[PDB]
RNA sequence: CCUCCGCAUAAGCCUGCGUCAGAUCACUGACAAUUAACAGCCCAAUAUCUACAAUCAACCAACAAGUCAUUAUUACCCUCACUGUCAACCCAACAGGCAUGCUCAUAAGGAAAGGUUAAAAAAAGUAAAAGGAAACAUCACCUCUAGCAUCACCAGUAUUAGAGGCCAGCUG
RNA sequence: GCUACCUAAGAACAGAUUUAUAGGUAGAGGCGACAAACCUA
RNA sequence: GCUAAACCUAGCCCCAAACCCACUCCACCUUACUACCAAACCUUAGCCAAACCAUUUACAUAAAGUAUAGGCGAUAGAAAUUGGGCGCAAUAGAUAUAGUACCGCAAGGGAAAGAUGAAAAAUACCAAGCAUAAUAUAGCAAGGACUA
């Protein structure tokens, strides 16, 4: 969990243990070519390689094999109308390759109006022979 | 641009995403896109039924008279340019097609006495009553400038008028508004112009010809 | 939202919001009058009669409550004329937008006499609060399926009070309940 | 020479930049020719039960009813957890009923906290 | 397996997706906690199963198909933690009487002002711990100057927001 | 003008907060930024 | 150009307010209701200044004896730099003498 | 055609010529990236050991005298986490500066000229008849002070320590 | 964080050298192969 | 006719009254914002006035500027006793839209600015400066004038 004070081992004691996790994760599209088996999930800062091997292993039933993590610092530069730096918030990139020959290819997400289209169909742009002459009279 | 298709792919390739939002209100229309029937000019009690379940107190043979006075009182306030009152007599969706291009000159229809007795031609049918009448008038007009020099018709001379005048009305407050105006395809070109028209051909560059 | 925020016909985050309202503007706050939420007795769908300006003396129906304005948008009535739609070279379409209302310029309407009636709040046996006219004592009530999808509990399993309250906790009833053994005693830490 | 910009790990010299880290937690300790011991017991195991046959959906579909916010007092969870043993040994030692004078025997500690989350 | 972060194949590009209300608590004060158990690993998956295709929404420019039900998940993990809260809380009661899960004293910096400061775990006794034995918790006698300084700092703000208060009030009774 | 030539030992070590904090006169340092009402009251 | 286009809007001036309208009594409290209350007591306002009359150095002294010991710290100091600058003005500098 | 430049690490900076879009001698918004083996981040006590420079270390050759080490007993069995990793970049100037390893003209990096004319004056370069200038410190020395030990002098002891003084030739 | 001297542990090409890094000395002061120089224009 | 102009209302100031604040979770004196190992008090000085300076030099009412002190000079000076707005209204009022931007190694210094309407789900005329409209012998550029 996230947030959460630890409890401290001395040596010889209890395993610690989590029960309601408190930190999500969200598995991103990669943004370069990568090999097949490699999985990119956006990790929050605080989780581990540790703690991401026995979250997928535990809630998900993934086999997973390796997990490489990056930081990514996200810009500080951009700045308001007040001339005051936006901070686009850092986050924790978790590359994890699956085990047992699987294979993950990210999947293809995302494969009154009546009134508007039937005018925009009854236009009826003004003819270059009226002259600018309105055509809504009957003489 | 040029459609909505072209302003979400450019939203799109930008990257702007216009969340479509939930509003309990609505647009509250008062006109239709276009006409129920369109009458092709040289049974429809059902309509009437279903006019006079909701208006209850309603003379066919009282209505191209009145249909007689919202047509000459509402063409008369072009001559002045009263659109508070254009929006009495006249739908919504006409009083664009008949104030836009009039705009930034000065009109002087004229009306002068029938013909033929105005008379209906056909009634159809939250609810939106649509009553096409045939008139056959005597008119005037005369469309001015910026300038106040003549560009369309002589004051003085009536010219006989046939007007298929398509009516609506909201079936709580609301009356008869002229709807449309249907113009048959057989009908003679209008009146011609004062002036004349040079009509480009294609604006070619260099890399394509004429032929 | 900014501090001194207008508000307006668009809801406060919409696009033309943003458009309207851009986080670097600065204007005089409508000085609006104190309404207090046990106070305000017009509501979304209430028939109400438009008192002063054009459609005066007209019916209508409330559609929207601008609450921080003391607003009302008596639906089809106050309507000016706008167009929508309107591309590079097409002039769009005439189409009537609605002009808000102040709650001083709107009556409510008994629902059997149709009049421009005052409300007062009294309290009643059945309900502990509800409207009632003046001019008759009567009460104007306030105005106004489904099918689950693969994701949705039932009401059945929603409220089936699977919960013995006990002296256990989360922890303790979950490593009893999931067979989890732990031999290892804790040891003792200093908390400074 | 920026004050505004927060401290982070990436951006010292390389002694700064390995001592600071992020969030994360300890898991061993180093030992000599910094040899990473990771210690078992201080990863967290996630414990995840099984959702088999498990008929709560992550919605509620709106035909329930609504209720009223009662919220836990200690007062109701001593009337429905230990008053009806009290009862029932009253009209026929503390510690019978489900209490304890101390935890430090105990495994999940409730002050202070030995558990997570 | 991975297939969990993403939702029924059905629902690909569907741009509206018939959800269901979130938990109220009082719904969930009715199950038990091996239950609420059960139903956090629900809303976990349900959770990173919204949060991908949030982050695929924004990658490819296109709006979500339904940002309401994140805002019903997060809701129902709000609702469900702080249950979970409360019966730790009110079991603290009876069994310590306690109001704190983590303990801590008020202290006194070197800045002077009073902050409840929140222990923290530690393996030897306080008196032979060499990094909080260089920490102040005692202000010298030269900061209660500024803490006369602060104290009227603060008077100032309080007074203006008071007589601002009351002047919006001649406002309105002048307009109404 | 390149009197400022970076390090950023030196500048938590000048200027940081463990050595605004370390004597009695840089803790009045700290007070006089927290209510001149600054936003970085050091390194 | 500093000068408006538009004239202001009317300024409405109600000359039978209640405070108009009562302006002025309890001015002869003292001199026809037997001597009981001063017209000084009837003026409310700062407590070094009801019912005295001096220029500013004299106000600034009896706002310090009078009100100095639970006056903010910096508008005390304010106030004895503000003497100690008059006290130099007034003893030392001018035209007659 | 230049290349006295480059490429990496260090320090610094902190997303700052990636893709999509748009406004602007001719930055804004969205999205994506930097993956540890390299480098940081180390070490169980208590005692006790550590006279023989480096220089191809061999002779030689020295003085200014030097950069590198354990053992005894006790305790000790888990193991690969965390952080850095991008760029056309930093400090200045509105010229300059910058540690180290390699490459020593480059396999790497770049462009002195917006177009024209070919005035003066100015700057720089090349050519030019005949002539060919038309005080302190300090070795050494002297003087004075100082007989002494755990924060300088000094882990030194009067051979010490401190303070003083001293023509021919060429050339715009 | 310049600069002056110093210290620690370095480096480079021949030293009364040059230099990177971190530390020390602070204004009645410091520091000075003493220019009454320099000590963030 | 461009540039611009205008605009009221954010807020503020002075009173009165009243004695304020401060643990969602986490992290925060180590290189603050980092889960975890062997000691506090010690006269303010001076500026300035004395036309220099050197002792000296202010920090309810009434007695009373009295007694006193004092290079008996500048000056200082008791006691007994007595008993909401004839505010500001965007160069103002707060520095404050913000202790932010920016500047500084740091202590520290410290900005500027907004104005539609009931609804935006309705998109005039006036500073200097120019432009419309360059110039005509001669001269503090005007005055007397003059048909000009
Ligand atoms: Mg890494
Ligand atoms: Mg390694
Ligand atoms: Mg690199
Ligand atoms: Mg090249
Ligand atoms: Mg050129
Ligand atoms: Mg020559
Ligand atoms: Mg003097
Ligand atoms: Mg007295
Ligand atoms: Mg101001
Ligand atoms: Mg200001
Ligand atoms: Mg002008």
């Amino acid at each position: 969990a996230r947030n959460v004070v630890y409890p401290l081992y001395r040596l010889g004691g209890p395993q610690l243990r989590v029960f309601r996790t408190n930190f999500f994760i969200q598995l991103v599209r990669p943004g370069v070519a990568q090999p097949e088996d490699t999985v990119q999930f956006r990790i929050p800062m605080e989780m581990t390689r540790v703690d991401l091997r026995n979250y997928l292993e535990g809630i998900y039933n993934v086999p997973v094999a390796a997990v490489r993590t990056r930081v990514q610092h996200g810009s500080n530069k951009r700045r308001d109308h007040r001339n005051v730096r936006i901070k686009k918030p850092d986050y924790k990139v978790a590359y994890v390759q699956l085990a047992h020959g699987q294979t993950f290819t990210f999947p293809d997400l995302f494969p009154l109006y009546s009134m508007l289209e039937e005018e925009r169909q009854q236009r009826q742009s003004s003819d270059p022979r009226r002259g600018g002459v309105p055509s809504w009279f009957g003489l | 641009f040029k459609t909505e298709k072209e302003f979400m792919q450019h939203a799109r390739k930008a990257g702007l995403v216009i969340p479509p939002e939930k509003s309990d209100r609505s647009i509250h229309l008062a006109c239709t896109a276009g006409i129920f029937d369109a009458y092709v000019p040289p049974a429809s009690q059902v309509s009437i039924r279903r006019i006079k379940d909701y208006d209850a107190n309603f003379k066919i043979k009282d209505f191209p008279e009145k249909a007689k006075d919202i047509f000459i009182e509402a063409h008369l306030c072009l001559n002045n340019s009263d659109h508070d009152r254009l929006h009495t007599l006249v739908t919504e969706h006409c009083f664009p097609d008949m104030t836009w291009d009039i705009k930034y000159k000065t009109v002087r229809w004229s009306f002068v006495e029938s013909l033929e007795p105005s008379h209906v031609v056909q009634v159809r049918c939250n609810v939106y009553g649509q009553i096409t009448v045939r008139m056959h008038t005597r008119q005037t007009l005369a469309i001015y400038d910026r300038f106040g020099r003549l560009m369309y018709g002589q004051e003085d001379v009536p010219k006989d008028v046939l007007e298929y005048v398509v009516f609506e009305k909201q079936l709580p407050y609301g009356s008869w508004r002229m709807h449309t105006k249907i113009v048959p395809p057989w009908a003679p070109p209008k009146q011609p112009i004062l002036k004349t028209v040079m009509i480009p051909g294609p604006q070619l560059k260099p890399e394509e010809e004429y032929e | 939202l900014p501090p001194h925020y207008r508000y307006g016909m668009s809801p406060p985050g919409s696009v033309a919001d943003k458009r309207k309202n851009p986080p670097w503007i600065r204007r005089r706050p409508v000085v609006v009058e104190p309404i207090s939420d046990e106070d305000w007795y017009l509501f979304c769908g209430d028939t109400v009669e438009i008192l002063e300006g054009k459609d005066a003396g007209k019916q209508g129906k409330v559609v929207q409550v601008i609450r921080q304005r003391n607003w009302v948008v008596v639906g089809g009535l106050n309507t000016h004329y706008r167009y929508i739609g309107k591309t590079m070279d097409y002039r769009g379409t005439m189409i009537p937008s609605e002009a808000p209302l102040l709650h001083r310029q709107v009556k409510l309407v008994d629902p059997m006499d149709r009049k421009p009636t005052e409300i007062e709040w009294r309290f009643t046996e059945a309900g502990e609060r509800v409207r009632v006219s003046t001019r008759s004592g009567r009460i104007i009530p306030k105005p106004e399926t489904w099918i689950d999808g693969p994701k949705d509990t039932s009401v059945e399993d929603a409220l089936e009070r699977t919960y013995v309250p006990c002296l256990k906790t989360l922890q303790e009833e979950v490593m009893e309940a999931m067979g989890i053994k732990e031999t290892r005693k804790y040891k003792k830490v200093y908390w400074y | 020479a920026d004050r505004m910009s927060k401290w982070t790990s990436k951006r010292g010299p390389r002694s700064f930049r390995g001592r600071k880290g992020r969030g994360a937690k300890g898991i061993g300790f180093l030992t000599s020719g910094w040899r990473f011991v990771q210690i078992k017991e201080m990863v967290p195991e996630f414990v995840v039960p099984d959702l088999t046959g498990f008929k709560l959906k992550p919605y509620v579909s709106y035909l329930a009813p609504e209720s009223e916010e009662t919220p836990l007092t200690a007062a109701q969870l001593f009337s429905e957890a230990v008053a009806p043993a009290i009862e029932k040994d009253f009209k026929d030692n503390l510690e019978k009923y489900g209490f304890e004078p101390t935890q430090e025997g105990k495994l999940f500690q409730l002050y202070p906290r030995n558990f997570l989350r | 397996g991975l297939e969990e972060f993403f939702d029924d194949p059905k629902n690909w590009g569907q741009e509206k997706v018939k959800s269901g209300a979130a938990w109220t608590c009082q719904q969930l004060r009715n199950k038990s906690n091996e239950d609420l158990h059960k139903l956090w690993y629900v809303l976990l998956k349900e959770r990173n199963m919204l949060l991908t295709l949030e982050q695929e929404a924004k990658r490819q420019r296109l709006p979500m198909p339904s940002p309401e039900r994140l805002d019903k998940v997060v809701d129902s993990m709000d609702a469900l933690d702080k249950v979970v809260q409360e019966r730790e809380d009110a079991l603290r009661l009876l069994q310590t009487g306690q109001e704190r899960a983590r303990p801590g004293a008020w202290r006194r910096d070197i800045f002077g002002r009073i902050i409840w400061h929140k222990f923290k775990q530690w393996v030897i006794p306080w008196h032979l711990n060499k990094r909080y034995n260089r920490k102040r918790f005692f202000a010298l006698p030269y900061v209660d100057h500024f803490l006369r300084l602060e104290r009227e700092k603060r008077a100032r703000i309080k007074a203006r927001k008071e007589n601002l208060e009351r002047k919006k009030a001649k406002i309105l009774l002048k307009k109404f | 003008g390149n009197e400022y030539q970076p390090s950023n030992i030196k500048r938590k070590n000048k200027h940081g907060w463990v050595r605004r904090l370390s004597t009695p006169a840089g803790v009045q340092v700290i007070l006089r930024r927290m209510l001149k009402g600054r936003k970085s009251l050091s390194h | 150009i500093g000068i408006r286009l538009t004239l202001p809007p009317p300024k409405v001036v109600d000359r039978w307010n209640e405070k108009r309208a009562m302006f002025g009594v309890y001015d002869n409290i003292g001199i026809l209701g037997n001597f009981e209350k001063h017209p000084k007591e009837l003026i409310r306002g700062p407590i070094w200044l009801r019912g005295w009359k001096g220029n500013e150095l004299q106000r600034c002294i009896r706002k310090r004896k009078m009100v100095g010991s639970r006056m903010f710290a910096d508008d005390l100091h304010n106030l004895n730099k503000r003497i100690r600058y008059l006290y130099k003005h007034f003893n030392r500098h001018g035209k007659f003498r």
